[PDB]
């Protein structure tokens, strides 16, 4: 509780970030949801379920790997890779997924609705509603239906109805806005699966809760295998799960740094990125108060991306608190550094990441060639790359 | 004091109808023809006219709301060509609040908004995705600058939640149907606006997809506002004759004796 | 130890299911090949090595999960799925694969071949040799290259080199043809990585100590969860690896069934199956003496099934003598069974298995029926469904 | 007492050559034109006949061997036909042995194979995926039927193993594979006395008459075959060629 927000759903006081940017229409809902997170959060009952899952459905603990053959590419720095691409669909996204749907069985709901764009939430929320017999709606952008088109076909196989969505930039934020459309209409009886820490409270804090066994798993692991705590833990920001989950066991060590690693595209001079942190400033989006690219007027500035998942100009309000904090630094992955280090990493230690988490691999090369020899740095491998294969392929010039 | 909406109401009321609230977008198709459209609602008989402010992602829009706020934005739009038409409806005797999602009046600055809404003679702000738990700026900025506040309430709105929303709002609050964009042709409405009744007697706007004079007649018995956009938004899009007929006969509707 | 065939790679005395038939151009390959195991297997810092990637890179040990919306569907019998697909790169192949390719470089060779059907030992097999800097080829029959060409492309970017074999059925049994002439030609520097458990000596016996950790996993878990050891073990059999790899702990506990399911395809009175047990008979084929789908003259029967692992018309001689000895039954599973099966999983456990461990979960199901209520079955999932997504969305016609 | 190809090779030893040894697989292009095509063998000068049985799966036939077996099993070949060719080729006056990949010999009984190929005039056995430590019904067989059992040596083969295969060897060992193939050959001479047959891919009278400098017998297959492909005259045309490659 020392990082939690208020009961407003506020980090760093009273006006600060996050909160409820909703319409009314959505508040009797959101509250219900609230208000069953925080009976459940508390319920032992509730933890042994999940921790049952987590163990003999999802195979956790996902293990902590020494990449050695990347040391020299980060100037002798020793890069250890959190291995959540092992968990259960591929990606971190089965955590935050197990929780809220275990959570919305408890609160009676027969519906559950998300939004997806690399695909990986989408398929772990058809994969829990398989699993425990809930009707499953998936809202996925045109484009990332196309170039994510491995992950639509498993989402159908899970019984799962996929609704592409052709509205705005046909991208993540897009499919977001029309799941916030289907559950103001149908609220009585959806629980909308909300995949990653944004959004009005209670989503930001309750994604992080069940994100946070990443951070908690590596706090341990790292000390075991490299005998103390790491020079810098590093992740990818797309709207913040996989990072928050990670960082938040290593907020109170002051030696830790952390770095969090957007997708910045053809450049962040170019007009075509979604660096919200470096060229993005604070407002009101999908529900909260945090940064995100916005014109003049205040309008969203369409992102763009290689990486599906990053491919959203806004981000969690916990990481606008913490970099306003001065706790976390957020900068800025190309599309080409990032497909560099995918490249490195199939050909040196023979994992296949996803091109989300290749920034974050990206980013720790750079990180180590500045800390250097035999500093430590643990990196969220968030998930893996059998979605991009076919773009990694075609990147690398092998069909 | 009272309410700056609260003379319209009180006159409506006084002549045994409904106010007819008009909805139209900035920019759309263009902001020359807008601002035109804007004038024949208020020469075909509507009391309040809401100037929308096109946002990029309106989650609580309609089909017909969306593609028209999209074509204004296409076409350029900005956020000062909205106070703009504000003043061209004051010009010519209208009364305009402005709907808007909040970022926009984020970015513009809540304080330097409200008060050059309040200079162009707008006289509130209609605030979709603003619930009063966050409005503590806007509150501030609104009685500073003399603006009404217009929250909107749901069917599924909590007993708490209905007095809290209805207590925070100045001049109506906004009841609707619920899923996002103009009605379009069930006991919802009736009973949402009684329960705004139970706690206060704030005038209460309804918006219901209303198309047709038949619609809004219906309404007019239980509600003080008749609200309609949708079908404004549908009626310009084939010309501006079109809509001065429409608006003619939604002015007819919201009387009843 | 008491299970182990002799020096000459026999099995069961004079039968002798096993051996080496092989030309004399391989045997200085394959006795050389044979040393190095030998004393690599009782050194302490290959275990280690092995262990250290088993546990860090390959994530083990997977969990054993009872799989409770599936009771129903098995005469409310409990079926418990061991989750090799969990693995690093989604199957029991990498087990094999990381001992093999460790082997590989203590014996100074420079180039890593293998055969693959479904491409799963394939991706595995490029991987290891990724992460250890080997030239690797992968040689997969044009077949199998069109209906698993998501494998194809993982395998290019881990940067094998891979090989359509077009002779022959074009199949798995046509990929282990040109793997081994390419050995005879290039012994002196060239491992073959096998990545079933038929072959010569020391092949069979290999693969299975490598895959053995799957039955010690399994054993001890099964007592650590249902209290007790199992009513049955199932899995799988192409070859048999994973099969004698989940199997071999159980052996000499009496009171536990173990229960191999064969690739019946169109049926086995159809003459478009790999069912080998079934219908095959004994002969020596790919270097053992074993069982296989032959004529009347001894000619290799071609083998059909819509799961590119199981689609082999011989199996490994420990199975030979393990059905010999009637400690193990064989039974067939259709196409149609499989694919009801794979469904099945798909919408009750939320789990996409592979097509070949589809074939397990079927033949669980069934026996389950036999052995009733509160029956503890442990299942081999063998693999994840990634690969065959496709094949599964026409199957059941969501395009 | 002696091999039964023993003979032969004295015959050639005495006539300053080496045995030009012929490989044709059965039935290619159908039973009758590869019997018509063996016995033009016998007729041209081939010492001794190498009678393919074509197999499904042949792990050690190159492209050429392997193309036309499997053209041979399409035609609907069966080991019996392998049987007959062998007969028509000791009527016809010639010397044959038969190379088989071990599986047809299991299925049609290993006993009862050599009992068969005896019964027919043939000489021996080549076993090119059977080595010795797998050979204890062939050995017994072998003996009892009197028929010559040549198992094949490779560059790769240890000092020991290769020990072990020419000893196990009756009649000539098949060296198969730059100086590879005269270290092969003198490698088993400093062993034992037994005929040494080198397979080099030999397609000229001058690479024949190379090999017969060192090895007892010149063993010719893939060139026999493309020969047979483009006609019968073709392959007397060659096979008379490579009579006089082996007398140099
Ligand atoms: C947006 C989606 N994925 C984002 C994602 C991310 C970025 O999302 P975070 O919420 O920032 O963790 C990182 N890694 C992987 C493997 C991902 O799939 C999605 O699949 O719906
Ligand atoms: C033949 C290949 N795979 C066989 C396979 C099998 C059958 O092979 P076994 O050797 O019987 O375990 C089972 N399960 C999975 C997931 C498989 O991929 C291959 O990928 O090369």
């Amino acid at each position: 509780t020392s990082h939690d927000p208020d009961s407003g759903g506020h980090f760093g006081g009273p006006s600060g970030w996050g909160g409820r940017y909703v319409p009314e229409a959505l508040m009797a809902v959101i509250e219900e949801v609230t208000a069953a997170y925080q009976k459940e959060r508390v319920s032992q009952d509730f933890l042994d379920d999940l921790d049952r899952l987590q163990a003999n459905y999802a195979g956790r603990p996902s293990p902590l790997y020494e990449a050695t053959r990347l040391s020299q590419h980060a100037g002798s720095a020793r890069i250890f890779l959190k291995r959540e691409d092992l968990n259960h669909t591929g990606s971190h996204k089965i955590n935050n997924v197990l929780g809220q749907a275990l959570l919305a069985r408890r609160m009676g709901k027969t519906r559950v609705i998300a939004e997806t764009g690399a695909g990986q939430h989408g398929v772990a929320t058809a994969t829990a509603c398989a699993l425990l017999g809930l009707d499953c709606v998936i809202y996925m952008g045109g484009i990332d239906t196309a170039r994510q088109a491995l992950n639509v076909a498993r989402m159908r196989l899970l019984g799962a109805e996929v609704v592409a969505v052709q509205t705005g930039s046909k991208t993540l934020k897009d499919a977001i806005n029309e799941a916030f459309r289907d559950w103001v209409a149908n609220a009585d009886n959806t629980y909308y699966c909300f995949g990653t820490a944004a959004g009005p409270h209670p989503f930001p804090t309750m994604v992080r809760d069940f994100q946070r066994i990443i951070g908690m798993e590596a706090r341990v692991q790292i000390q075991g295998q490299a005998g103390r705590l790491p020079d810098a833990v590093v992740a990818c920001v797309g709207g913040g799960s996989n990072a928050i989950g990670i960082f938040h066991a290593f907020l109170d060590d002051p030696g830790v740094r952390l770095v969090g690693f957007e997708a910045a595209g053809d450049g962040v001079e170019t007009g075509r990125h979604a660096a919200t942190f470096t060229a993005g400033s604070p407002g009101a989006f999908h529900g909260s108060f945090s940064y995100l690219l916005q014109d003049e007027d205040g309008q969203t500035i369409e992102s763009h991306s290689i990486s599906a998942g990053l491919d959203y100009p806004g981000v969690g309000p916990e990481h606008a608190w913490l970099k306003e904090a001065g706790r976390v630094d957020y900068r800025p992955i190309t599309d080409s550094e990032a497909m560099d280090a995918f490249g490195l990493l199939c050909r040196m230690e023979g994992i296949i990441p996803a091109i989300e988490s290749a920034h974050a691999v990206a980013g720790a090369l750079k990180l180590g060639v500045e800390l250097g020899r035999g500093a430590v740095i643990v990196v969220n491998l968030s998930g893996r790359g059998d979605k991009d294969v076919e773009t990694a392929a075609k990147w690398f010039g092998l069909l | 004091e009272a309410s700056r909406l609260g003379p319209v109401f009180d006159s409506c009321r006084a002549n045994n109808r409904a106010a007819l609230i008009g909805y139209l977008p900035t920019g759309y198709p263009d902001v020359p023809a807008s601002v035109a459209a804007m004038t024949a609602l208020v020469e075909s008989g509507c009391d309040i006219i809401e100037v929308g402010v096109p946002y990029s992602d309106p989650g609580m829009d309609g089909p017909t709301i969306a593609r028209a706020t999209e074509a204004a934005l296409r076409g350029g739009v900005r956020v000062r060509d909205t106070l703009a038409a504000v003043e061209a409806i004051s010009i010519a005797g209208g009364r305009a609040v402005v709907m808007t999602y909040w970022n926009p009046v984020l970015r513009y600055g809540v304080d330097a908004f409200a008060r050059d809404l309040a200079a162009a003679g707008g006289l509130g702000l209609i605030t979709p995705d603003l619930i009063p738990d966050e409005a503590q700026q806007w509150l501030a900025a609104s009685e500073e600058h003399r603006l009404d506040r217009i929250f909107l309430v749901a069917p599924s709105s909590t007993p708490e939640r209905l007095a809290a929303t209805v207590e925070a709002s100045r001049g109506f609050v906004y009841a609707a149907s619920t899923m996002g964009v103009t009605g379009a042709r069930s006991q919802a409405a009736p009973e949402l606006v009684g329960r705004v009744k139970a706690v206060s007697d704030i005038p209460v706007g309804v918006g219901l997809g209303v198309r047709s004079r038949a619609q809004a007649a219906q309404i007019a018995q239980y509600a003080d506002g008749v609200i309609v956009g949708s079908a404004l938004v549908t009626a310009l899009t084939e010309g501006l004759p079109r809509l001065r007929a429409l608006t003619g006969e939604l002015a007819a509707g919201v009387r009843l004796g």
